[PDB]
RNA sequence: UGGAAGUCGGAAUCCGCUAAGGACUGUGUAACAACUCACCUGCCGAAUGUACUAGCCCUGAAAAUGGAUGGCGCUCAAGCGU
RNA sequence: ACGAGAUUCCCACUGUCCCUAUCUACUAUCUAGCGAAACCACAGCCAAGGGAACGGGCUUGGCAAAAUCAGCGGGGAAAGA
RNA sequence: GGGAUGGCUUGUGGCGGCCAAGCGUUCAUAGCGACGUCGCUUUGAUCCUUCGAUGUCGGCUCUUCCUAUCAUACCGAAGCAGAAUUCGGUAAGCGUUGGAUUGUACCCACUAAUAGGGAACGAGCUGGGUUUAGACCGUCGUGAGACAGGUUAGUUUUACCCUACUGAUGAACUCGUCGCAAUGGUAAUUCAGCUUAGUACGAGAGGAACCGCUGAUUCAGAUAAUUGGUUUUUGCGGUUGUCCGACCGGGCAGUGCCGCGAAGCUACCAUCUGCUGGAUAAUGGCUGAACGCCUCUAAGUCAGAAUCCAUGCCAG
């Protein structure tokens, strides 16, 4: 019969199958619409999660119970050093779809991205790349000319190809991140003329986006392997002593068909998919030159975003950074692709300014207190290891 | 308010009406942290006499 | 207002009351003698009088060695201007007008002589002793008896003489609109520990009952008001909380089960001629 | 079926004005506006085919619980919805008024 | 109105149906005993549940003897679970407390006992009124 | 606002401007609106829909028939207090289905056992129990008669005076299917009962109250809820 | 409550992108792209300047 | 009838001038007024109106996994009658 | 008075529950060695029809790509059934 | 040893009598009969009339479908002034709760609303119908025993197989990097507050709505800066008993116990985020024939629902 009490489904069957990401990486499965009229612009950028921490902001939003005051809010920072570009892709429309035509590569690739495209890199020759590098010897790069009047005659999407300079981050890891970030703007001409411009030449993250701006993080979650569906799917747990499991379903399936749908709940893999989360504020691009980037026009301490010890199970951030409003889908130390929103916003919270008052540099592994070592040591006062 | 957007999209100015010896100081950001200490508990009128 | 006192209008109690009704020849409605007026069912004298007139009601009441003789026999005067009326002490070992009954039901047997068997079927309100008159007139405990109410929940056949028979029923509570909770846990038709609140129904034993009996009673006297008289009861008696605090809810609980089972003397007067 | 027309019967009883609740100034106003005999008999129709009404939802339930086949049980339910359809059908009358006066 | 508060931010909610706190105001209960809360959404399984400044159903347990029988509208105004403001303090009282109000929120009491929470004070004004101490 | 405010605002400011031209749209649609409804609507809205059409066609071809002529009985002739008036001593039913056991009686189980006894067997129609009836006792009872299906009075008509009185019925005469059956009051179509008629003020050439008269029962009562018979005038 | 998927919510949010969010994204852009303008500046066979050929099926293999 | 003039009601429903006009078909007024219908005349230009009957078509009642003129599909048929 | 007898309630008490979370040991997992049994016409994707309201084989369609591992209890199988 | 009605059903009674379009019927002038109508089934009462379990239902968890729509969206009508509604239409996108009562299905509250059903009733777990063996009472029987019955306590215990489902690998095509998107899934939901505005409307009492702004309910996807929780960090300290002669430093009491406790995991017990185009249904129209008036429809065409299809989103 019909059941009783009616009762929301749990889970989502928008976010099928629930299998690990095909790839560590995230893909930009969509692109911002371009718009010739517009100016020239690049459309994502990629940088790694260092951690979080928690500001003061003076709100200004009219309306609000919090008008005019101040709130603690969480946020996350992301490292961000500069961005190569080293390539450049042209795609066409076929009545199949987007087809990529030809791709130009720079002259010169670092070892950070030549590691990209090997499995032993220790045990190779690193004989990448080295006879198409004579392509722009012979013939005074005919062939390079080539391929690029090709792009500018037949081609509507223009793709960059930019690789992460890893070896500025505290990671382990020596392989950079390359991926394709179409250019927005402007006419197929002007987008092939502004990527050639760009080979070769590092790329900021305040060049790409703007403090106040609500941007769009694409990455892949946490990993939880195989668990079951009462943390999986949130179902009800059965009562005490349910013979053989209480952390389960007690009815796969009670009518027909004769079968198990694909809409129950079962036990499987949770986490490490890839998720694209929207409107993420940019609170703070903050520039790895300045030595008080993590100092508002209020607190006065010279300090850098840096918690006080590092940031837990990363390091220490060096370089430019981002500091976004909430979390994002992610763990410490991964790639997360930062990517312009695919629409104008339809709220006062992206149209705002934010103003902040404070930043927490106190230590992430523990209760800390102090933000600084010297207000540590100010507040300690002396100890024996001084006089010793 | 109602020239300037409406209710909730009018953003009040609150230092406006400020009365200050010199009127270019209406806008500064007044600092309160500085070196893990309150500015505001060391403001005092005879702070040069102390000092 | 709780199920508790909707108890005793069920539709299958009166489903049984009216199977009972329509079995027996004679129906014997069972009035407490400390409150005959209140436990009458005019409700049910209706019904017999509008649909079954053949059928004799019989009124019996039970628990006379509760009230004072004098009252008992006005009250017996008045309702023997209604109906015939016998008066009852409904016990095994010790019973009285036992006999006047036999002798009632053998009459009834005799002007029922054609009939192969009569049936005598026992109504009235939880409590007032229909189980017990019918162990009385078997000397046999062939019933449960309970002083709680609603022991016998469903009807039961019992062979006095092989040509009269005896029917059991659950107590049955007609609807009024003038009745209240208080009434009802005063008549006796509700248990007192699942009502909720159990002090604000003291009052009105105190006013039911006079004072010096309370006073020999408990051997307790001096009180101002019923929360101070539970106070010092539970106080006296023991029945203390974590923190010396007294329960004062236990104390009305025993003191309503005292008073709905005769411990504590009381008795309505009868209405002057 | 019956707690619909119970529900709607009541509701037109317990929203008209009783008359002798009322102020003598709204009662003998009403009085001189309505025939005070016809909407204390317009009301009083209403109540009794809510009564009967009930009644006969009684009596069919009763035999219903003894029907023994689906074509008994059918005409059962036909019948007591047919005697509920006259009983309203008998109040075309007091109705119009009842709709006036409101 | 069904005496749900607009305005009101989201905070933990430390007292379920069927809670007992402490009655803050001198109209003589003694003690509150939460039987439902206004503005309880549905959800199978899930007991409704208030925090300070919530308007809910209770009964008097202990107090005197005519208001318990009847269903008062109240006002939480302290609890001892600890909840989050939006400039980032957590903070708990040292009891579960609330006062017996009207359906438009003004007291049926004369005086609070203690102090009263922010969020009630903000969204009843009678209560800011009639109370000694605001935390 | 007070007594007939909305007339009074339609006095001092009129309708709308539209109104008069959209209302006469409206009935210049109404054609292509009912057959458009007549041939779309779907299932019981659509056969009500066609009922109620069907009652209006005939309503209208009657009114269209009397205005056409706004401008315009027995074989054998017989006197004016002959008129209305109508050997065999045949029933007005003489003949009826008759009723098997199992749909008259159905089998109870009693006993506590998996296997039960099922001696009692429960009557199905409805039955007149008789005057000062009492159940005999449960263990000593074979057929049962429920409360629900007893009736004590019928809805008897007068075949003269053709007039209908609820009548007290006093016994059972003959169920033709069964003499068991009439001996159990069975009220069953085609029935001979014996009802009080003294609400009709039928007299003997003397005097004499007559206050017993047989009737026949005309319906199905197990299927009707009621008893309805007809005088054996 | 109206949905997302509604009409006049689809309209509003129409005008609020055209009057509103619009300029100051627009804004936002040019400021952008000039400062990564500032980045970016900071025979025909043997030429390239003809396009010719690099160095299952759609037919029937015949 | 407080008011009721064809048009809130009850009962009758005639005559004249007629080409024709009901003691009136609706709108409308507190009641009138006013408009309109029935009916007549002038313009026009040749076939229409009412009710039935026989074919094909629409509806003429339907639940609950996704599906069935056997499937694709078929519209001067690859449907229906000869 | 006594009772591992049956029932209702009160205080205390608590993860019984809101509403679930975390930790430990032994398994389950992998490896070396050792190593059965139940059951078994043949085999195992569905939808509609298949008069004997049965279908896994028939008809008509959907369709359909080696070989695998951990769980799972819808169906088949499985209860000294 | 043998077994374990169905293209049914739904919204409008019966009996008896009149009336009647019609069907029949002209060598008999009978008989059926739609639409209706008439008789039987308290001046707003009474609460002093509850009328028979042989047939059995519930509950937990979880998924999907239907519409016969309770709420949300849109629309038509009503003395519908406003507010609140009532009746009806399109519509299943999205929700439809927490409790009391077993002397045996109705009450209470919250809420936008607490709509109805199917896939069982033509070997998941658990309480009654329900009933092996023990026992007691009632009725019947001379009896063993049976039952109108009532009460108590009481033995079925898979999965490692195939398929289905949930996930994880993978040969062949040299390896690897960056991509495309056929197909499959698909997501948001409702309420409140500020302003409009004490304005429209109203005799008064009262009292809206569009645009704009801010939160919240339910659902969903993440996340651990902060706050709680968790402690084999057996990290540090305290402490009971015993043992190593005492101290120091330790063992054992399966983690002796207790306090704090990073890190990790976690919680509407914490925080963040949840997005835009086209085509339509009901209806409202424009131009205009059928049909010399007329008409939203016939040719043509405009708008319009949370509907439908896609984008955003997930898999590849
Ligand atoms: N003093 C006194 N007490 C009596 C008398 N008769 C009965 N009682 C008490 O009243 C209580 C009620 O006895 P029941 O036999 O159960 O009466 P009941 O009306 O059938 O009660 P229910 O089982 O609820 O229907 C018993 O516990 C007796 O103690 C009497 O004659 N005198
Ligand atoms: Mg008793
Ligand atoms: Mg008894």
């Amino acid at each position: 019969s019909h059941r009783k009490y009616e009762a929301p489904r749990h889970g989502s069957l928008a976010f099928l199958p629930r299998k690990r990401a095909a790839r560590h990486r995230g893909r930009v499965k969509s692109f911002p619409k371009d718009d010739p009229k517009k100016p020239v612009h690049l459309t994502a950028a990629m940088g790694y999660k260092a951690g979080m921490t928690t500001i003061v902001r003076d709100l200004d939003r009219p309306g609000a119970k919090a008008h005019k005051k101040e709130v603690v809010e969480a946020v996350t920072i992301i490292d961000c050093p500069p961005m190569v570009v080293v390539g450049l892709v042209g795609y066409i429309e076929t009545p199949r779809g987007l087809r990529s035509l030809t791709t130009v590569w720079a002259e010169h690739l670092s070892d950070e991205v030549k590691r990209r495209f090997y499995k032993n890199w220790y045990k190779s020759k690193k004989k990448a790349f080295t006879k198409y590098a004579k392509k722009y010897a012979e013939n005074n790069g005919a062939s390079i000319t080539r391929e690029l009047e090709r792009i500018k005659k037949y081609c509507t999407v223009v793709r960059v190809l930019a690789h992460t300079q890893i070896r500025k981050t505290p990671l382990k890891q020596k392989k950079a991140h390359l991926m394709e970030i179409q250019i927005n703007g402007g006419s197929v001409a002007d987008k092939v003329e502004f990527g050639r411009s760009l080979f070769e030449k590092p790329v900021t993250i305040d060049t790409i986006f703007e403090k106040d701006e609500m941007i769009d993080v694409i990455a892949v979650t946490k990993g939880h392997g195989f668990v079951g569906v009462t943390a999986r799917w949130g179902t009800k747990k059965l009562p005490r002593k349910t013979h053989k499991g209480l952390r389960k379903v007690a009815c796969i399936g009670a009518w027909h068909p004769s079968h198990v749908q694909w809409t129950v709940a079962r036990a499987g893999q949770m986490g490490y998919h890839h998720r694209t989360s929207v409107n993420h504020k940019i609170y703070r691009i903050g520039k790895g030159d300045d030595e008080a980037n993590a100092s508002t026009e209020t607190d006065l301490t010279k300090k850098k975003i840096t918690p006080m010890g590092g940031f837990v199970r990363y390091g220490e951030v060096n370089n430019d950074y981002v500091m976004i409003k909430g979390s994002v889908p992610g763990v410490k130390k991964r790639i997360m692709t930062l990517r312009k929103s695919l629409f104008t916003h339809t709220s006062r919270k992206a149209l705002e300014k934010v103003e902040l008052k404070w930043i927490d540099t106190s230590s992430e592994f523990g209760h800390g207190a102090f933000q600084t070592a010297a207000e540590k040591k100010q507040f300690m006062g002396t100890l024996k290891k001084d006089l010793q | 308010e109602e020239a300037n957007g409406g209710a909730g999209v009018f953003n009040v100015d609150l230092r406006k009406d400020w009365i200050l010896e010199n009127p270019e100081w209406k806008y500064d950001k007044i600092p309160e942290i500085f070196d893990g200490k309150n500015v505001y508990d060391y403001i005092d009128p005879d702070i040069d006499a102390k000092l | 207002k709780e199920a508790i006192f909707n108890k005793g209008t069920s539709k299958r109690i009166w489903n049984e009351l009216y199977k009972v009704i329509d079995s027996s020849d004679v129906i014997l409605h069972v009035l407490d003698a400390r409150d005959p007026l209140g436990t009458r069912c005019r409700h049910v004298e209706k019904y017999l009088a509008a649909e079954a007139p053949h059928k004799h009601l019989v009124f019996v009441l039970n628990k006379i060695d509760l009230v004072p003789s004098s009252q008992a026999a006005a009250w017996i005067r008045i309702l023997q201007k209604d109906h015939p009326t016998c008066a009852m002490r409904a016990s095994i070992t010790n019973p009285f007008g036992r006999g006047s009954l036999i002798d009632l039901l053998r009459q009834f047997s005799v002007l029922h002589k054609d009939r192969k068997q009569i049936s005598v079927g026992l109504i009235g309100y939880p409590n007032v002793g229909k189980s017990s008159i019918i162990n009385a007139l078997r000397g046999k405990a062939v019933a449960k008896v309970a002083p709680i109410p609603g022991e016998t929940k469903v009807w039961q056949y019992v062979t006095l003489m092989k040509r009269i028979y005896l029917i059991d029923c659950p107590g049955i509570v007609p609807p009024n609109q003038h009745d209240t909770p208080e009434d009802l846990l005063l008549r006796g038709v509700v248990r007192v520990e699942n009502v909720e609140h159990p002090e604000q129904y003291i009052p009105a034993v105190l006013r039911k009952v006079k004072q010096h009996h309370m006073e020999r009673t408990y051997e307790l006297r001096g009180w101002k008001d019923h929360i101070e008289f539970l106070e010092m009861l539970a106080r006296k008696s023991g029945r203390l909380l974590k923190g010396g605090e007294p329960d004062v809810d236990g104390v009305a609980k025993q003191v309503l089960n005292d008073f709905m089972r005769g411990k504590i003397p009381w008795f309505t007067p009868a209405p002057e001629p | 079926t019956q707690e619909t027309c119970s529900e709607k019967f009541g509701a037109i009883i317990s929203s008209f004005p009783v008359l002798s609740d009322q102020h003598p100034f709204h009662r003998d106003l009403m009085n001189i506006l309505y025939d005070a005999d016809h909407f204390k008999v317009a009301l009083g129709q209403i109540s009794t085919a809510k009564n009967l009404i009930e009644t006969i939802s009684r009596d069919y339930v009763r035999l219903l619980k003894y029907a023994q086949s689906l074509y008994q049980c059918k005409q059962l339910k036909r019948a007591a919805l047919g005697r509920m359809a006259t009983l309203i059908k008998r109040l075309k009358d007091p109705l119009i008024y009842l709709d006036q006066v409101r | 109105k069904r005496g749900a508060p607009g305005g009101k931010l989201k905070m933990t909610l430390g007292l379920p149906v069927g809670a007992i706190m402490n009655c803050a105001d001198n109209s003589g209960a003694r003690n509150l005993y939460i039987i439902a809360v206004k503005g309880a959404g549905a959800r199978l399984n899930r007991l409704p549940a208030g925090g300070v400044g919530d308007m809910v159903m209770a009964t008097v347990k202990k107090g005197k003897p005519e208001l318990r029988k009847k269903v008062h509208p109240a006002v939480i105004v302290r609890q001892a679970k600890p909840w989050k403001r939006f400039d980032g303090v957590f903070l708990y009282f040292e009891d579960n407390a609330g006062v017996i109000v009207n359906p438009k929120g003004e007291m049926k009491g004369s005086a609070i006992t203690g102090p009263v929470g922010k969020e009630a004070a903000e969204l009843w004004p009678r209560i800011a009124s009639n109370a000694g101490v605001v935390m | 606002p007070q007594n007939e405010y909305i007339e009074r605002h339609r006095k001092l400011h009129g309708r709308r401007l539209d109104a008069e031209e959209r209302a006469r749209k409206k009935a210049a649609r109404e054609g292509h609106k009912n057959s458009e409804n007549a041939q779309n609507l779907r299932g019981l809205r659509a056969k009500l829909y066609a009922k109620q059409r069907h009652a209006q066609k005939i309503q209208m071809r009657k009114a269209i028939k009397q205005h056409e002529e706004r401008n315009v009985e027995p074989s054998d002739p017989i006197p004016s207090y002959l008129l209305d008036r109508a050997a065999r001593f045949s029933v007005p039913i003489p003949k009826v289905r008759g009723i098997s056991e199992e749909e008259m009686f159905k089998v109870v189980k009693t006993g506590k056992k998996t296997h039960k006894k099922g001696w009692k067997r429960i009557v199905t129609k409805p039955t007149f129990v008789g005057p000062d009836f009492t159940r005999r006792p449960v263990k000593y009872e074979r057929f049962i008669r429920p409360m629900g299906l007893r009736y004590k009075k019928a809805n008897v008509t007068h075949p003269t005076l053709n007039v209908t009185v609820q009548l007290p019925i006093l016994s059972v005469k003959k169920n033709p299917s069964n003499p068991l059956y009439t001996q159990l009051g069975v009220l069953t179509k085609g029935t001979i009962i014996e009802v009080n008629v003294s609400d009709l003020g039928i007299v003997t050439a003397s005097g004499k109250i007559a206050w017993g008269r047989y009737a026949q029962i005309t319906n199905n009562p197990e299927n009707d809820g009621c008893v309805n018979a007809v005088l054996l005038v | 409550a109206k949905s997302a998927r509604a009409s006049r919510i689809k309209e509003n949010h129409q005008r609020f992108k055209k009057n509103i969010a619009g300029p100051v994204e627009a804004a936002r852009l040019e400021r952008l792209s000039a400062k990564l303008m500032a980045i970016a500046q900071a025979s025909g066979v043997k030429s390239g300047k003809s396009i010719g050929r690099k160095d299952s099926s759609i037919v029937f293999p015949m």
